[PDB]
């Protein structure tokens, strides 16, 4: 479903609302509005990559000179391709929302 | 602690049609014997209620619902309320061709509800036997029958006997309605005496009835016709989708509209 | 009613032998509670459709035993339960002969009857001779449903093979909410596409008496503990007496069901219509329900589609549970 | 007799039950029944009682290990599933350098049921070879069926390029003692035996992929509930509500007619109360009384039951052996009639069947013979109408093959 | 510590009936043998059988893979987890640690063993939609020290009532829960 971060519409391939996620998503906001790295709880059930990418996706798209690259680092190489599978499947969505056409390099390595 | 419903099927055409015959039987001679009768089943044991319903061309009325002459205060009062509700019923009545019959199901389907209720309101400590009498002068008819049926189903599943008296003819829809719960069926040859009749079967509990011998209810013949031709048939083939009988096999099944798969 | 369903319904019903049965999760020991309740059913089930019959079978140890035999007769699958009760009932159970002997006797059925098995677990862990998963597969290319009820457990497995065979998977969270349960399985369940469906031969017999007073009565013994059977019903088509009108005869191979039987099930032809239920009056037409001719008790109005007659919460609930028709609609 | 064997199967089925064995013999003296056609009937069944078999999906060898006291107990046959080689072996040295009967004295010898040595009990030696079988599969052997995935090393990448990183004890093969050592084995004989385990019941990434795809999507996305339910329409409703039983009664009239009978009604039941009614009702319930009381005329009672004979029970179940054996050739001619496919085989089949109902009349005449002329009764004309049927049934046969003709 | 168990188990009459109760898959040294035990476990659960698998909240092989909901219903937790060959290395870090900024030795050790062992018990829930148990078997966790260095979300669900449950209450308590999650969730529920 769209969520409206008030720069951009945060686009949800799994279509399910959640109190917690709509909290969760408010907070990582303030975190990302103010630059400083920071540390952030997110519960075990949520899918962290999936959550992550789709928030930062948005304020990507909403803040394109901000963000050169974006980098995601996981502990093991499984992780790693469940990341670019996920992402996949969020540009996937992104497209049926937007043009026909929504051309995205991701690399695992 | 026993419930007795009367249902009696009052036709006013087939009634008038008495009243013109002028013979001794009347249709206020046979509410009368209701009336004995309830009262008897009501002095017997102060628990057993009485519950009398009478059924018109369209409609089902329900006529159940002092000490002057020194009958008892409850008889009179109930005698009183039913006299009031037949006549009122009896007297005006709306001529219908599509239905010159008076409806026995629907007046039935209004009973075994009517004794569900009232059964929900007796204690279950307490235990209560249910038992319904027909009384039907009416002649049958083959529409009602598919309403009827479901009637006779669920008193078989309340466990609710059925009895039925038929003044003058045998009614094949009544006959196997008591079949099917198990209840007597009588037929009674001389309708003024209709009354007697009522006292030695109907009036004993259930107790009472297997000591007492009382005759065998009438054994229900089975009989399967054909609805597409309305022709009798020994063996009928019975289409699996609409569950129909079949004089004759039929490549395509008239009754669902659809065609029988061949292999 | 609206979905096809099987006029011949082949139910079977397996109960599980393992110890945990006799474990009592719930307050009285489950295997006798089960067994009270699938008496229940089985009364249920035959009365609901007297043409559809069950069959059950128990298996202890990994050995497969037919408590019953596949029967029209509620009696005596009743006194095998009771036997299941008198049995140790120790040793886990098989699925695998269970389902595999149910199947083969289903085989024999004809295609067109519809063929479906009942299975009751009371243990997550299942234990048999062969793979699972192999006889899963046979179920699926045979022409049967399999639905599975776990006690108080819910089993990936148990829910794979019913999905596969279209079965349904049930938990029995309450004794209550068992029974529940079981009127769902007493209900026909929506034929399958694959199930064939094609238009049977019927025969109806009349019964026979001793003519008039045994004149030349053909006395007969036992033709499917007896006497001398002078009056009884006979087979239309090899004129043979049959002790029980619903019967089908075993040499023919032809099913005989009485008329009143099938004006029993023509109720599950047409769905009753559903009563709109509304607390407020909403300026009620009728102060009285029309069903009892008595002023309703409570604040609960029941509308029908078509007649919109009043109807009491009581009639309401014995309107569909017995009478199976609209009385309103019925005048 | 046929076969011998065939005769004994016969007489196997007779002595299973007596009034399938009187049947049997009422049939072999008419001659209606071969022994080799009682047999097949008493071997057409379904499977055994364990049909397959009754092995376990766990613990096998642990069931009753030496606890329980070749063929003998049913603990010892899923042993002997769960492993292979042991089973192989047992079966080698049974003629060669042992015998069962030495095997069962090596059973129960000292450090092996007693359980002195190795521990365990009669799984002792199962347990020696599940360790060796899985330190061999962890070496020798590996994952013969790997697929796309569906392995150890290839799963994870690739083995474990920890070439000399940080961590490697783990695997400390160089420090292995006994204790500890002995339980490491115990492990490895746990997870062999969970794997023969499996062995005996059948004569990684991948996996998690299939799963993946049985959890994407739904049956009712797909179609429906049950496939795909088609939908029960009824072109008439009113078929059934006409009733199968013929109308018992079906009479109008005019419309004035009813305007007259209405005027009427409406009149009589204005007059009510008539009170004096109790002569009429007197004289009604003299005539009542008598036809309501059993004796009398106009009473509903038959039931004569005046069966005059010596043993009565005796002669009904006389007539049972006999219609069930009459049955179970009228089943085998219906089986043959289904058939028709109208042929000179199908013509021969017939001719049996003719030959088989003309023994058991001659069968059901010398059972007239028999209680219908000492004791003067079992009725066998109801057996011989059931014949009868059966001969109509094969003359309807006879003449549609003459038309075929 | 989980071989010395084990053995001790095996003396006694409990693993033979934890056995019985469900197929033993303990955690092996060699690698190969741990991925065939977790296979096996895996197939298990498939089968329906009972499966239970023994592994060891410190190891790094737990960490990497994270057990499927189906395949580990209920997560158990036995102590605290803690390197009893640990060396001095850690102690030198803990010092260096509250020299450089402000961190209690004690707290970090409480800490380091927290998270290691939230994220061995936080692999029973993959799903919004799904039911798993956590079980704690160390006292400490009842005194409330090793609960405030669990995460937030996880304390918010853990209940004073659930906390010191006695080994029969906290079984009957499960119980009464999977009966409770035994029906299907609907998605409207969800909303
Ligand atoms: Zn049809
Ligand atoms: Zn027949
Ligand atoms: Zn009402
Ligand atoms: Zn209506």
């Amino acid at each position: 479903m769209k969520l409206n971060v008030d720069g951009l519409l945060v686009y949800f391939p799994y279509d399910y609302i959640y109190p917690e996620q709509f909290s969760y998503m408010r907070e990582l906001k303030r975190t990302l509005d103010a630059k400083g790295h920071g540390v952030l709880e997110m519960p075990s059930g949520t899918g962290k990559t999936v959550s992550l990418l789709a928030l930062i996706m948005a304020y990507q798209r909403a803040y394109p000179l901000e963000v050169t690259k974006l980098i995601y680092c996981s502990r093991t190489v499984p992780e790693i391709e469940k990341v670019i599978e996920e992402l996949r499947k969020l540009l996937n969505f992104y497209e049926k929302q937007e043009g026909e056409k929504l051309p995205f390099l991701g690399l695992a390595l | 602690l026993n419930l007795l419903v009367i249902v009696v099927d009052a036709n006013p055409i087939w009634w008038g049609k008495q009243a013109l015959k002028e013979s001794q039987f009347t249709l206020s001679k046979c509410i009368d014997a209701v009336m004995v009768l309830g009262n008897s089943h009501l002095f017997m044991n102060r628990s057993n209620k009485l519950a009398v319903i009478a059924s018109h061309i369209q409609e089902s009325r329900f006529l159940y619902p002092g000490s002057k002459d020194g009958k008892y205060e409850l008889l009179t009062s109930a005698n009183e309320v039913i006299v009031e509700e037949i006549k009122d019923l009896m007297t005006k009545s709306d001529i219908k061709g599509q239905h010159t019959e008076t409806l026995l199901a629907g007046s039935l389907a209004k009973a075994l509800c009517y004794i569900h209720r009232m059964n929900k309101e007796v204690k279950d400590n307490q235990e209560m036997k249910s038992r319904i009498l027909v009384i039907k002068a009416a002649e049958d008819s083959a529409l009602q029958y598919m309403n009827f049926m479901n009637v006779i189903f669920a008193a078989q599943k309340q466990n609710i006997l059925i009895d039925a008296c038929v003044l003058d003819s045998d009614s094949g829809l009544l006959q196997q309605a008591c079949d099917i719960t198990g209840g007597l069926y009588l037929k009674v040859p001389q309708m003024p005496s209709l009354l007697q009749y009522l006292l030695w079967v109907f009036l004993p509990d259930q107790d009472q009835r297997s000591q007492l011998i009382l005759p065998p209810p009438v054994h229900v013949d089975y009989r399967a016709a054909c609805f597409c031709h309305r022709n009798l048939i020994e063996i009928g083939y019975v289409c699996s989708v609409c569950l129909s009988i079949f004089c004759n096999f039929s490549p395509i099944c008239t009754t669902c509209e659809t065609a029988f798969k061949i292999s | 009613g609206q979905v096809r369903l099987g006029m011949m319904r082949h139910l079977y019903v397996v109960v599980d032998g393992s110890r945990t049965m006799e474990d009592q999760d719930l307050k009285p020991n489950r295997l006798t509670c089960t067994l009270k309740l699938l008496e229940y059913f089985v009364e249920e089930y035959f009365d609901q459709n007297p043409i559809s019959q069950i069959g059950i079978i128990v298996t202890k140890s990994k050995r497969a035993e037919k408590l019953t035999e596949l029967s029209g007769n509620p009696r005596k699958h009743i006194t095998s339960l009771k036997k299941a009760v008198d049995m140790t009932c120790h040793g886990e159970p098989s699925l695998y002969n269970s389902l595999s002997i149910a199947m083969q006797t289903l085989k024999h059925m004809p295609g067109h009857t519809s063929r479906e098995v009942l299975i009751i677990f009371s243990s997550l862990t299942t234990c048999d001779p062969s793979n699972i998963y192999d006889l899963i597969k046979t179920l699926k290319a045979a022409k049967i449903r399999v639905s599975v009820i776990g006690l108080s457990a819910e089993v990936r497995v148990c829910t794979v093979l019913a999905r596969e065979t279209g079965g349904t998977y049930h938990v029995i969270l309450d004794e209550s909410h068992y029974k529940e349960l079981l009127t769902h399985h007493v209900s026909p369940p929506p034929a399958s596409s694959s199930s064939e469906c094609s238009l049977i031969r019927m025969g109806f017999p009349q019964h026979t008496i001793a003519s008039l007073s045994d004149q030349d009565a053909k006395p007969s013994f036992s033709m499917a503990e007896p006497g001398l059977t002078l009056g009884g019903y006979f087979c239309p088509q090899c004129r043979a007496k049959y002790c029980e009108l619903p019967v089908e005869c075993k040499i023919c191979g032809l099913t005989l069901v009485s008329a009143p039987h099938l004006a029993r099930s023509y109720h599950h032809l047409f769905p009753l219509d559903a009563f709109q239920e509304i607390p407020l009056e909403e300026y009620n037409g009728e102060r009285f329900c029309y069903g009892c001719q008595g002023e309703l008790k409570d604040q609960h109005v029941y509308v029908c589609a078509v007649c919109q007659n009043v109807f009491c919460v009581d009639c309401d609930v014995f309107v569909h549970d017995s009478l199976h028709c609209c009385p309103g609609c019925i005048h | 007799r046929k076969a011998n064997k065939e005769l004994e199967e016969k007489n196997r089925m007779l002595q299973e039950d007596p009034v399938l064995f009187q049947l049997y013999k009422d049939l072999v003296v008419s001659q209606v029944i071969s022994a080799e056609e009682f047999w097949a009937n008493r071997l057409n069944v379904n499977a055994t009682d364990s049909s397959s078999t009754s092995n376990h999906k766990q613990d096998v060898g642990i069931s009753a290990a030496f606890l329980a006291d070749n063929l003998t107990s049913d603990i010892i046959e899923s042993i002997f599933r769960t492993y292979p080689a042991v089973k192989m072996k047992y079966a080698e040295n049974v003629p060669h350098n042992m015998t069962e009967k030495e095997f069962w004295t090596r059973f129960f010898q000292s450090h092996y049921f007693h359980r002195d040595r190795l521990n365990t009990g009669s799984k002792d030696l199962f347990a020696e070879c599940a360790k060796i079988d899985e330190k061999g599969l962890k070496t020798m052997v590996s994952l013969g069926v790997k697929n796309p995935l569906l392995d150890l090393t290839a799963l994870e990448d690739k083995p474990l390029d920890e070439g000399y990183g940080i961590s490697s004890v783990p695997s400390a093969s160089n420090s292995k003692s006994i204790k500890e050592n002995s339980n490491a084995a115990i492990i490895k004989r746990f997870n062999h035996h969970s794997a023969m385990v499996l062995a005996a019941g059948l004569r990684q990434p991948a996996v998690k992929r299939a799963k993946l795809q049985e959890s994407i999507e739904y049956e009712d996305l797909g179609k429906n509930n049950s496939v795909k339910t088609i939908a029960l329409n009824l072109k008439k409703s009113d078929r059934y509500y006409h009733g199968p039983t013929p109308i018992q009664s079906l009479q109008y009239a005019t419309s004035q007619d009813i305007i007259n009978s209405f005027q009427s009604i409406r009149q009589e039941m204005e007059a009510y109360t008539p009170k004096l009614t109790q002569v009429l009702s007197s004289s009604a319930a003299s005539s009542t009384i008598t036809a309501l009381s059993p004796g009398g005329a106009l009473m509903q009672g038959g039931t004569q039951q005046a069966i005059n004979q010596m043993v009565p029970n005796d002669i009904q179940s006389e007539l049972k052996h006999l219609y069930v054996a009459v049955g179970e050739l009228l089943r085998h001619f219906w089986s043959c009639f289904p058939v028709n496919t109208p042929f000179l085989e199908e013509k021969v089949v017939k001719m049996k069947s003719n030959l088989e109902r003309f023994q058991v009349t001659k069968l059901c005449p010398f059972q007239e013979k028999i209680r219908r002329q000492y004791l003067s009764t079992n009725l066998v004309s109801h057996i011989e109408e059931m014949l009868q049927t059966a001969y109509n049934k094969l003359h309807t046969w006879q003449s549609r093959r003459l038309m075929k003709k | 510590y989980m071989e010395s168990t084990v053995a001790s188990w095996y003396e006694q009459g409990i693993l033979e009936n934890i056995q019985r109760n469900k197929l033993l898959f303990i955690e092996t040294q060699d690698g190969a043998e741990t991925s065939v035990a977790l296979e096996k476990y895996q197939e298990a659960c498939e089968n329906g059988r009972g499966a239970i698998l023994l592994s060891v909240a410190r190891g790094k092989v737990s960490e990497g893979i994270d057990f499927v909901h189906h395949y580990g219903r209920a997560v158990i937790m036995f102590g605290v987890p803690y390197v009893y060959t640990q060396s001095r290395i850690l102690k030198a870090r803990l010092e260096y640690l509250r020299d450089q900024f402000q961190i209690r030795e004690n707290d970090f050790l409480t800490f380091d063993a927290m998270r290691h062992a939230a994220q061995c018990v936080g692999r029973a829930i993959r799903g919004k939609t799904d039911y798993g148990l956590m079980v704690f078997a160390d006292k400490r966790f009842a005194r409330g020290d090793k609960r405030g260095k669990l995460p937030r979300w996880i304390q918010e669900h853990l209940t004073d009532a659930n906390l010191n449950l006695t080994v029969d209450e906290g079984v009957q308590v499960a119980k009464y829960f999977l009966r409770q999650m035994a029906q299907p969730f609907h998605r409207e529920d969800q909303l």
